[PDB]
């Protein structure tokens, strides 16, 4: 179903994600429309927003937009500055920041 | 005019939040 | 100095830029598919300066918002491009590999 | 909010459209 908390939609946020080997960093955004409308249905948005989070994984190479039952998605990514001097742990496994942040302008 | 989500390639593997102070997780600077 | 850019309806255009050429696609949306602008000069410039910030950030595409309209830029690869060969005069001009989406807002 | 276009950076240079049979262009296939 969902193995990450809820996102807390509609307001920004960021999130790390650990992945196997490697820590991603996200942010979410939402735009003039979805942001001043509220939903009270939230789980089924949390769902697709999740679900979004994962096409974003499953396209590291490959970006493109996308649309859900309520949004439609751009993803982009940025370059992570000062990545280089940031250490992931866990336990005693270091994991390795994916050198690039992933910005969804959800719309 | 943009393509379904459910047209996509998706990463089903598994996904957890990176909470420093909880489940063995810790970031921290260097130099 | 460009032809007009044929708004509101989707287009392809190839572009001469440096040694290369590059294909770009043109994609309107819901919202300004539905509402037309009729001075359209106004309209193909913002697009000529839209298309010259996606050359001038090649690899740092981002979201940007004009005066009319927010686009939302994306590279793909240019699939079977590699049978093709382009010229000007006697010069050789390299296809840019990969097709540039402005999806506008 | 999105960034404007006036703040980025911009290529100035020369640029054509591509239309082959016109200004000297020409494409062709194998």
């Amino acid at each position: 179903s969902m193995s990450l908390k809820p996102f807390t939609y509609p307001f920004p946020e960021t999130r790390f994600l650990h992945a196997g080997p490697n820590v991603y960093k996200f942010k979410i955004r939402y735009g003039k429309s979805i942001r001043g409308e509220e939903i009270e249905n939230k789980e089924v948005i949390t769902q697709e927003l999740e679900d979004s989070v994962r096409v974003v994984l499953g396209n590291l190479d490959n970006l493109q937009p996308f649309a859900t039952e309520h949004f439609i998605v751009f993803p982009y990514k940025s370059k992570w500055e000062r990545v280089s001097h940031l250490k992931f742990k866990h336990g005693e496994i270091i994991l390795i920041p994916y050198p690039f942040v992933f910005t969804l302008y959800v719309e | 005019g943009y393509i379904s989500i459910d047209a996509m390639k998706k990463f089903l593997g598994e996904l957890h939040d990176f909470i420093p102070g909880t489940s063995g997780y810790l970031a921290y600077h260097v130099q």
